[PDB]
């Protein structure tokens, strides 16, 4: 989608699309477990 | 090879650009050649054959 906006912008900002171009050029030249559940924030103390 | 054809397209567009520019230079040198030919009176210069 950035191509049309780049056309609207011109050339004095071309490099701002650099990595975008990269992740396009790759596309032409080329289970998970939970995290942050917060049971670590729990606490147990026997001395109480 | 089999790499991305970005070179092919960019060389084509830049090639066509320089054809347009260079051709404009050929019109320029063409009027130069013609006015030299008119001034001298002989065909297309005297240093090179026609």
């Amino acid at each position: 989608d950035f191509i049309a906006e780049a056309n609207a912008k011109g050339w004095i900002m071309a490099g701002s699309y650099f990595f975008d171009l990269v992740k396009l050029n790759g596309s032409a030249t080329e289970d998970q477990f939970d995290t942050g559940t917060g049971l670590d924030k729990s606490s147990f103390d026997p001395t109480q | 090879g089999t790499g991305s054809q970005i070179m092919g397209n960019m060389f084509g567009v830049f090639n066509s650009a320089v054809l347009a520019l260079g051709g404009i230079i050929i019109m320029y040198t063409l009027m130069v050649s013609t006015m030299n030919t008119a001034h001298e009176g002989q065909m297309l210069g005297q240093k090179w054959s026609s």
